[PDB]
């Protein structure tokens, strides 16, 4: 009865969306054929597939997903891929022309000819759902289609539904390992759209994953398959509590009231641990003692921002496996004892605790083997100001004398809008500086 | 029974069904081939009677088991029981 | 499992003339299963009645054996069972210490099938009207001139409740109990929904109410079967 | 008493919604030519 | 001995009838075939009330099924319990009603009244001393309200002394099953006031609210709604068939339930109700029975008895209970619920005792009460006509039967003041 | 004891009758040759086919319809087709020469010598019937023989019979896609002929039917055959109440009152749902709540007019399948609560719910899959104003210079008929506006 509708738009999301579902598929025992034979279980068990799947009355399960992109290239591979018989035949929206990495195209001219289908699909989707708890949307910010259609879609929801909480996982350009040349433009204007419209944002920069993959997995030539695997874990990591028995269940509704002190400060960064491959794992111990300790290692963070460069504002952790809760308290206490990690003055209690028994599931053929414990660290800190600053520094140099501006201007977007972006992006930064001051 | 031209007639309606379902700029053979490639999962290139029946029902051509078996045997000259849709789609394209 | 799976031997059938006393099985012809009983699970009934389950496995077990003891003294003192001669389902003495009889009660908003949502069939110890049953030929046309005729083992058999006139049949509905997975058992009339203008039949008089004009589908099909060997 | 009843005089007035087949109540006021229709028992 | 008769008409009126005989057939221990197999010797002593003696030892209900469409009566006899009714007693034409109150009272229904009046008179003449008629039908339907009422109207001209009942399912505005739902009921309603001695109003919304809320059922079917209404029927005559400490025929209730000669519209309720998953977890005894029966929501009328004050009320406790406990709970309910047993008639609750509990339950009660709370139903339900009358029409489907305007403007003149009769007897005081 | 005689005239009438009779025969299980299998004749005395079939007494089952057309092409095809042995070899009357899209020709010159046979044949057919409930006439308005014989037959039947209820399932011209160029004339004149001689009519325009197939069934290249099949579905849904037992039953007489507040202008707009193909069928819930909602969407409408333009007078719901009655009432509540459809001020209660048990039957070679529920749409609103005016405007535009008129004048039609008929069209373009609008 507790269900969440997933929204995926853009090339960046689609593959990460591809990764999340497979593991989601694996965790329930629903093979790509669309069935859940299990140990010949027919009615002799609980009803836990509600959280991410819906019953059709006799047989298969239809995922609660809607897919959006303007280039049929990405959709086609999924439609003819290894999961061709699972997704709804028509809920896989396919476009006609590529967004060509331009925001103006993806937000004012070509993106307005497909939203109608998206909302129609979602409205019907919400109808089936009875215990809607929120929304999870995966999108990319460095692409015209990504920011554009995603921003427009999110805006539409804001008025259509309103108070329904939103949690979105975006992918900002890496600090230095970056591909697109006009990506910063789309990002900032994307930030304005989601700045005052989304509730919880989880930074998921790409470069950080590479080091996590290389250093710990000890892989020197990772591919896009590997990075997607990690993200699916966290996505499955954060929401797995709602659907399995746990000592202290935590609902997606219990993040806006426990992690965002102020309405505008709602940008947060993630990290994951433990990370161990299938070769050097069984000879290591993996105790709650150090697993928590490693989670706070700056080099292990899932984003390229040094937590040592700012105070800590609010934290939230979830435990899994056979963790004895008292073990949870012991790990936290010493962390406070350590002086390297420091909190702000106005947050007396800054640790939210939750324990879910189920062990993380392993998809064969991957990198992470079967461990008996793990922890997901999701914390909001004032240090994230730098990343917004660094993007701002890039914008100023490439906007001082109208770089590639005419491409965006001609599509209809007003020139003065960019002045609006600079005002909002810098305004948020100046907001963050004041927050960290001491009383 | 179904020995007489009734089998040929069933093909005529079937050809019409794929023709109606055929997308612009593509022949019916591609439309039938794509459905066969959708249903099959082994990727070997051979499907059983159940897969053939599932493809027919998707196209809307639903008939009794006897008629389905006769149609399968009509194009399954070797009698092995694993028809090759590569030739099955090609025949529709020619027709 | 041990007692329930205790050895059971179905009695032989001579000339295909099933007669009261021969320990026989009850199969679902359409549901391809044999009626099975349970003594452990307790239904939500103040009295002592126990649920029933139809099982696909056809290996013979005591819990799937019943007894056909003459329900009432009648004119038919000869032992061959006759259509419309009252008879009762009796459980094997091995399953439970107290004699157990299968029974059903009428429709009720409070009393309803757990899954099928129809009138439930109860294995209780009541000793009233609720025990009777009477066979009826499968062929709808022959329903009239079968009265008093012999019943032959191996011929399809339908079941109807004399206190209520509902057919005992099985449908493709799952059920949960210890003995693996199983389907449910209940009484109902899956009459062909198509209507027959019986009103004008009477006044015009072409036909009488006795001969039924409404087809009865297969899902009600039951066929009594005896043991393989004597 | 109180209770309700029907209306039952159709071919009377409004000259247009007269005998316009469409469950359209009784007829159309059009006294002012504006909004509310006649608000079966 | 003081037997009665039943005349149920219309598809709606028929379907309720289809179960009552199903319900009655059980109480007297009778199965579909028409043969006796009961258990208790008291089961059979008072059997003549609802059946007539027949050859072969078989019994047949004293029922007349009346309809204008062919499907309904064709429907019932081919279903379970399809053998009880006498084939001769059936009557039907070849035209139908089509929820046109006009066609059901002047053109078609009028011409066939001969047969139904022909059959009804004969059966009543047979009984040793006719207790009275109980008429069940749906004023929202055509044949029931339209042609069914006339039979109610006509029968008064022949049997002035016997008393009447009406289990009329008046439709509610919340969910209407017909656009005509609000030109067939009242026109049958208007004729109902001048002839119907008593009236039971059962609102559909109450049934669905009753089924979903207390029964905790998920997907009920009309078979669920029908029986609950039918159960109420057994309560009215329950004490008329079995001995008891305090008996009260259908006459005795009539005396103690209608404060004034014409105010004869009641609301009823049935208790106790509990879900399948809840039976064990409840201790059933006399004092918690009152909590359910007097609860407003338990009522089968969409009206809330908390909108007004109760004039008179009666309850027939079912199940073997002593005499002391029955009275005392009345005293507290009267005092505690004094605000409603308004104030000019002391102790307006009647008491009955019977010693035959419904098969499978050890305590239940039946409710028949009069409270001004019925005023809302005759105020709101279809209240739109007062505004929607002004535009004169829909006529062409009803003057096709010669009906004129004067037949309508006159009714409120006769009909203006029911509440204006009910309202006045709600504020008056000594 | 209840029967309905179906009367068909014109090309469209003949084809629609063909498809609908195929559907009826398959649904009742009568084999194409007209001989039931010798294993299901238990109810042969009464059965249900009496509504459409009259037993010969030796086994053969005669449809209770008559086919009329002045062009031998279609009539010839029926005899040579696979249904050759079913229809009576005299009840398919054959014409001699075509009318050739001249409403004047088909009403005073070429039809006088043939209308006589139709009356005798219809009377003979009705004589055997005992409980005639009503007549159904399907005709092509824009076709010469269709409108002409269609109009003359209705006018004659008026005096011949009188009060017998009869429904008109016409096929009016499409708004923009056209088949004939003189359609405005033969359309307009037929309107007056039907107006005061038919009691109930339902629009069955083409384009609305075409789009419905394209949107749902996913057949980009549909032929007329796909069009006729749905119409047969609508007929079966409308008449199933008379031949399948149900908790709530609606008869043909149950329509003249519950939806016809007036005699003169008798018109409707209908819709159907669901229309789901196999490739998109098993993957969806097909719930009662959702199906009804899909019914009121203007996109699925079966006539080229958006119902949102005005006010709904009354609407009749006929369900068939496994619908739970309690669900029906709840569904109507959501329809009433939605503010996108506003009822014409007077509707107090214009819903008539019909519940039938027998599920829809699937015919071989069709597009529909197998479903366990359905909903029928028959409701008229001021939205039927666009259909009449749009046809009229073309009438005035092309009549302003006396074009194509001479084809009519010299065939016997007086000049005043056109002048008088258009006055009726004015009498119909100043009808649905008085309550389309605080008076
Ligand atoms: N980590 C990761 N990032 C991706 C992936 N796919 C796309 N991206 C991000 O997308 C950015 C470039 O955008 P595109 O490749 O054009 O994809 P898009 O955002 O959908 O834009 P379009 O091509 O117009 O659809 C890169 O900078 C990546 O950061 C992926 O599979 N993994
Ligand atoms: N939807 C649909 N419309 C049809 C069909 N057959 C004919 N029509 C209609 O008929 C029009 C063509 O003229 P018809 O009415 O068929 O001509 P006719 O009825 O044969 O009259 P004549 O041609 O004069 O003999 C088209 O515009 C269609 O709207 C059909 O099978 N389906
Ligand atoms: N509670 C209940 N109401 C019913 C039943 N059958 C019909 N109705 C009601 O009767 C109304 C329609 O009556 P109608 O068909 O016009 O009566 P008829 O003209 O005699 O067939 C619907 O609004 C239903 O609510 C039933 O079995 N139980
Ligand atoms: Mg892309
Ligand atoms: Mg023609």
């Amino acid at each position: 009865m507790r269900e969440v509708i997933s929204i995926h738009v853009g090339q960046g999301g689609i593959q990460v969306g591809n990764a999340c579902w497979e593991l989601f598929c694996l965790e329930h025992g629903i093979q790509p054929d669309g069935q859940m034979p299990s140990d010949k279980t027919i009615g002799g068990g609980d009803d836990a597939f509600n959280t991410f799947f819906s019953e059709t009355g006799a047989g298969k399960h239809v995922p609660r997903a809607v897919f959006l992109d303007l280039e049929p290239t990405v959709i086609d591979e999924v439609r003819t891929g290894t999961y061709r018989q699972l997704f709804h035949p028509e809920q896989l929206i396919s476009g006609k022309e590529d967004a060509a990495n331009n925001f103006a195209r993806g937000h004012y001219t070509i993106g307005k000819e497909i939203v109608d289908l998206c909302l129609d699909r979602i409205r019907k989707l919400a109808d089936n759902c009875t215990g809607l708890q929120g929304f999870l949307v995966f999108n990319s910010v460095g692409g015209g289609t990504g920011s554009g259609l995603g921003s427009l879609l999110l805006e539409r929801l804001s008025v259509d539904y309103g108070k329904k909480s939103k949690l979105g996982f975006t992918i900002y350009p890496s600090p230095q390992v970056s591909t697109a040349v006009v990506e910063p433009y789309n990002s900032i204007l994307s930030t304005h759209s989601l700045l005052e419209h989304t509730d919880v944002a989880v930074m998921l920069d790409n470069e950080a994953i590479y080091d996590i993959c290389r250093r710990n997995l000890d892989i020197e030539r990772p591919t896009y398959t590997n990075l997607n695997r990690l993200i699916a874990q966290v996505i499955s990591s954060l929401t797995a509590s709602l659907r399995f028995d746990g000592a202290l269940n935590v609902d997606i509704t219990e993040f806006q009231t426990n992690l965002v002190p102020y309405p505008r400060i709602h940008f947060m960064l993630s990290s994951y641990a433990p990370i161990i491959s299938a070769e050097k794992a069984y000879h290591e111990q993996l105790s709650v003692a150090e697993i928590t300790n490693s989670a706070f290692e700056p080099a292990n963070m899932m984003a390229k921002c040094d937590p040592r460069h700012g105070k800590y504002m609010a934290c939230s952790m979830m435990y899994r496996g056979d963790v004895v809760p008292k073990d949870v308290n012991a790990s936290i206490a010493t962390i406070k004892t350590k002086r390297t990690i420091q909190f702000v003055d106005w947050c007396p209690t800054g640790f939210k605790v939750g324990i879910n028994y189920q062990p993380p599931t392993v998809v064969p053929g991957g990198d992470l083997a079967k461990v008996m414990r793990a922890v997901c660290m999701i914390s909001n800190s004032t240090a994230i100001a730098e990343v917004f600053s660094r993007l701002d520094h890039k914008f100023d140099l490439m906007y001082a004398k109208r770089a590639f501006v005419h491409w965006y201007v001609g599509e209809g977007m007003e020139e003065g809008e960019f002045s609006e972006a600079r005002e909002d992006l810098a305004a948020l930064e100046k907001d963050y500086e004041e927050v960290g001051i001491e009383t | 029974y179904v020995s007489p031209e009734r089998l040929n007639d069933l093909e005529l309606i079937l050809y019409e069904k794929i023709r109606q379902k055929t997308l612009p700029g593509e022949d019916e053979g591609r439309t039938v081939y794509r459905a066969f490639k959708y249903f099959d999962i082994a990727e070997k290139g051979v499907i059983d009677i159940s897969q053939f029946k599932a493809a027919l029902e998707k196209f809307g051509c639903v008939f009794d088991d006897k008629e389905i078996h006769a149609l399968f045997s009509k194009f399954d000259v070797n009698r092995s029981g694993k028809i090759c849709y590569d030739e099955f789609c090609g025949n529709f394209a020619r027709l | 499992l041990k007692r329930s799976l205790g050895g059971v031997n179905l009695s032989y059938a001579n000339e295909g003339l099933v007669k009261f006393g021969y320990t026989v099985m009850i199969e679902s012809d359409f549901m391809n299963a044999v009626v099975a009983s349970n003594i452990w699970d307790k239904i939500t009934g103040t009295e002592e009645a126990y649920g029933v389950t139809v099982t696909s496995q056809k290996e013979p077990i005591v819990r799937t054996a019943f007894q056909l003891l003459r329900y009432e003294q009648d004119q038919y003192q000869d032992d061959v069972i006759h259509y419309g001669q009252n008879f009762k389902i009796a459980v094997i003495s091995r399953l439970s210490e107290k004699p157990l009889y299968l029974t059903s009660s009428h429709i009720t908003p409070q009393k309803c099938a757990k899954f099928s949502r129809k009138q439930e069939v109860s294995i209780s110890t009541n000793e009233g009207i609720n025990s009777a049953w009477c066979f009826e030929y499968m062929d709808p046309k022959l329903r009239y001139e079968m009265k008093g005729q012999p019943v032959r083992s191996g011929e399809p058999v339908l079941i109807k409740h004399i206190p209520t006139c509902q057919w005992l049949a099985t449908d493709n509905v799952q059920y949960n109990n210890e003995f693996g997975q199983e389907f449910e058992v209940f009484c109902n009339s899956y009459q062909c929904h198509n209507k027959t203008q019986n009103l004008i039949a009477e006044k015009v008089g072409r036909k009488t109410i006795e001969t039924p004009m409404r087809n009865q589908t297969n899902q009600n099909t039951f066929r009594i079967v005896t043991a393989l060997y004597p | 008493r109180l209770q309700y009843l029907g209306d039952k005089k159709s071919q009377k007035s409004a000259a247009f919604f007269r005998d316009t087949r469409v469950s359209s109540c009784s007829y159309i006021s059009l006294k002012g030519g504006v909004p509310r229709a006649i608000p079966y028992y | 001995m003081r037997e009665i008769v039943h005349i149920q008409g219309g598809q709606c009126g028929n379907q309720i009838g289809a179960k009552f005989w199903e319900v009655i057939s059980d109480e007297h221990g009778i199965d579909p075939t028409g043969t006796y197999h009961g258990d208790s010797d008291l089961q059979l002593e008072r059997i003549n009330v609802y059946y007539n003696e027949a050859t072969g030892g078989r019994y047949v209900p004293r029922a007349i099924l009346m309809d204008l469409e062919p499907g309904t009566m064709d429907s019932v006899r081919a279903g379970p319990f399809g053998q009880l009714f006498r084939p001769d007693n059936f009557v039907f034409g070849q035209t139908g009603a089509g929820n046109n109150w006009a066609k059901g009272h002047y053109t078609e229904g009028a011409e066939l009244i001969d047969s139904v009046l022909d059959v009804v008179r004969k059966e009543a003449e047979g009984c040793d001393c006719l207790q009275g008629f109980q008429i069940t039908h749906s004023l929202g339907g055509g044949t029931g309200s339209g042609m069914g009422t006339l039979l109610i109207s006509k029968v008064r001209e022949e049997y002035p002394d016997r008393i009447m009942e009406t289990f009329s399912v008046v439709p509610s505005p919340k969910v209407s099953d017909t656009v005509v739902e609000p030109y067939n009921a009242t026109l049958s309603v208007h004729q109902l006031v001048e002839n119907a001695d008593e009236c039971m109003v059962i609102d559909n919304e109450a049934l669905y609210d009753i089924c979903f809320r207390t029964l905790k059922l998920t997907t009920p079917t009309y078979g669920d709604l029908n029986h609950l209404v039918s159960a109420a029927m057994s309560g009215v005559t329950c004490c008329l068939r079995f001995p008891g400490q305090l008996n009260s025929d259908l006459r005795k209730l009539a005396v103690n339930l209608i404060p004034f000669p014409r105010l004869h519209f009641f609301m009823i309720g049935f208790a106790p109700l509990t879900s399948r998953g809840s039976q064990q977890y409840r201790a059933l005894t006399v004092p918690e029975l009152t909590q359910q029966m007097f609860d407003a929501k338990n009522m089968m009328c969409a009206a809330d008895p908390r909108h007004g004050r109760y004039l008179t009320a009666s309850a027939l406790f079912r199940g073997r209970m002593s005499t002391k406990e029955v009275d005392e709970q009345m005293l507290n309910v009267q005092n505690k619920n004094s605000s409603y047993f308004v104030e000019w008639i002391p102790n307006n609750i009647k008491s009955s005792i019977c010693d035959i509990p419904p098969k499978g339950l050890k305590m239940a009660v039946t409710f028949v009460g009069n409270s001004t709370a019925i005023q809302e139903m005759f105020k709101r339900v279809a209240e739109q006509f007062t505004a929607m009358f002004r535009r004169k029409a829909f006529l062409h489907w009803y003057t096709g039967e010669g009906m004129d305007e004067m037949e309508f403007t006159e009714a409120e003149s006769n009909m203006n003041d029911l509440v204006s009769e009910y309202q006045q007897y709600q504020d008056a005081t000594a």
